[PDB]
């Protein structure tokens, strides 16, 4: 398990870390969030006492480095950085001794939520949408808007099922009945390469409309949803595993939210109509008990 | 209402712009095959994309051998259409090519906006209007050449006849949509209107009679009489009690 230390924390503070929050007052001592399982991606995320300031974060990677937070009082942010010489930073992380005051990320033995969440989402994944900088971790707030918001972005695959790109000339009526050919060969083969990729846009597009309450991301989660179960044809690895994915993002979206994070028109082509309707079975079941208003 | 409707004054502007009519595009006749369950059988169809402004209407008959090896027609229709039109805007000169569209159904906007792609610059609307113009096939020399057809063709009719050399595009397209309308709502007594007297004549070359102005006014009378009367029986109403602009309604078909 890894520890994320905060060598300052002088400005009051509410901190996210992944699913969990906590408050840090003004001239409470903190010194950071110790027994991070090391996982493969987490967010840790910060919003100050106006509430009309911006919600802001980093996904970083355990793995990659020695990464901990502090407090920049230039621009005024709790920025994250990187420690490469492992001997600062074993001091950095036992300063103090028993005087250090952490929290303790709960320990989540059958509770793999948070992996279901990430599975396929990775730091290129990631850095794919907010374009990478000379940091091994991405810097993301609730300011930032998608490339098709605009028509600090976020640059998601555009999908759009009325574009030259979705439909093959002399292909119209096929094309747009079926969504195949637009995800097998131009989305899964042209351009996310493999499914991985894919999947890994489609929970990260959920990931930063929940986290940082961001539009366009829930409109792209959608559209990556809507594009799969549109299709007659899906990597049958693909359809197998599209079930568990959302059922996970429907659990863990906050249900006060739930107004503005699920779109009616979707979700009902998707459970009711669609070509892939049959392999939305859990998906289908929990919306039903939790979301019927939905339906 | 119509009157009131930025949408509807646009029609006569100096833009160039089609209405598509799909309603008549895929049609057939009703019988029964071995199983006893009810069988239809596809005649000629057409579509109907009129320039409201100079009367043009550019009939593209659809043939019967267009559904040949297809199934499920009354979606192909759509798309059917869609393909058509879109040849259409093609073939023109640019400066000929409508700025936009107008779908008297709205299942028309996907299989159009898909099928012209390659025409970003082309609106397609829908109309809040219920336009007459499936009473198409009630004018016979649109039937006619329709089922005389023995294979596709496109075959171009100046719907307002010679009118536009009297009266304003304004005035001719709510001629035209009083006919239609009228037509629709019962071709019989629409017909003993139009045709009461046989010493004015449809010329070969045209559609409609030969009325003079004078005559056109007692014949647009008879006609929004018949249209408004089945109105008012359907609304237990006085046609008397009806404003102006509650008829431009009826006729055009405000939702």
């Amino acid at each position: 398990m890894n520890t994320v230390p905060f060598t300052s924390a002088p400005i009051e503070v509410t901190i996210g870390i992944d699913q969990y929050s906590f408050n840090v007052k003004e001239n409470q001592p903190f010194h950071g969030i110790k027994d991070i399982p090391i996982g493969h991606v987490h967010v840790i995320h910060f919003q100050h006492a106006d509430n009309s300031s911006m919600r802001y974060g980093y996904w970083f990677d355990c793995r990659m480095g020695n990464f901990y937070i502090q407090y920049d009082p230039k621009d005024g942010l709790y920025k994250m950085m990187e420690e490469r010489d492992g001997a600062k930073f074993e001091n950095i992380v036992h300063n103090f001794k028993e005087r250090q005051m952490m929290v303790s990320y709960p320990k989540i033995d059958e509770d793999d939520t948070w992996y279901n969440l990430t599975e396929f989402v990775q730091m290129d994944k990631i850095r794919k949408i907010v374009r990478k900088d000379e940091n091994q971790f991405s810097y993301v707030d609730s300011s930032m808007t998608t490339v098709q918001e605009n028509e600090h972005s976020l640059n998601y695959t555009v999908i759009n099922f009325k574009s030259r790109e979705a439909i093959r000339p002399g292909h119209e009526m096929e094309d747009f009945l079926d969504k195949s050919y637009y995800l097998n060969t131009v989305m899964l083969q042209g351009i996310f390469k493999n499914s991985s990729n894919y999947f890994g846009e489609l929970q990260f597009a959920f990931l930063n409309a929940m986290f940082f309450g961001n539009y366009g991301s829930s409109l792209q989660w959608h559209a990556m949803i809507e594009l799969i179960c549109s299709s007659a044809t899906v990597p049958k690895h693909m359809l197998d595993k599209l079930d568990e994915i959302l059922y996970y993002q429907i659990k863990t979206l906050p249900e006060q939210y739930s107004d503005i994070l699920l779109n009616e028109r979707v979700w009902n082509i998707c459970l009711y109509s669609s070509f892939q309707k049959n392999s939305l079975h859990n998906t289908e079941k929990i919306m039903e008990n939790k979301y019927p208003e939905l339906l | 209402g119509a009157m009131n409707s930025s949408n509807y004054a646009e029609l006569f502007n100096n833009d160039i712009k089609l209405f598509v009519d799909d309603t008549n595009v895929y049609r057939v006749t009703v019988h029964k095959t071995f199983e006893g369950n009810v069988a239809t059988k596809a005649i000629n169809g057409c579509i109907f994309t009129l320039n409201p402004k100079t009367g043009h209407l550019f009939l593209k008959i659809i043939h019967t051998s267009v559904w040949a090896g297809q199934k499920r027609l009354s979606q192909l229709a759509k798309w059917k259409t869609a393909e058509e039109v879109s040849a259409l805007v093609r073939s023109l000169p640019k400066e000929e090519q409508p700025k936009q569209i107008i779908v008297t159904r709205k299942a028309m906007l996907d299989p159009l906006e898909v099928h012209m792609l390659d025409f970003p610059n082309i609106a397609i609307r829908p109309t809040e209007l219920r336009l007459p113009f499936s009473a198409a096939m009630s004018i016979d020399k649109l039937s006619d050449v329709v089922m005389k057809a023995t294979e596709p063709q496109m075959v171009l009719f100046n719907i307002y006849d010679d009118w536009l050399d009297r009266i304003s595009s304004y005035t001719a397209f709510s001629r035209l949509t009083l006919l239609l309308r009228a037509l629709k709502t019962n071709e019989e007594s629409a017909k003993m209107i139009l045709l009461s007297d046989p010493t004015i004549t449809i010329k070969s070359y045209h559609l409609w009679p030969s009325f003079t102005d004078e005559q056109w006014i007692t014949i647009e009378s008879q006609m929004r009489d018949l249209i408004l009367t089945e109105y008012g029986r359907k609304y237990n109403v006085n046609i008397s009690a009806l404003t102006q602009t509650e008829i431009k309604d009826i006729i055009l078909g405000q939702n």
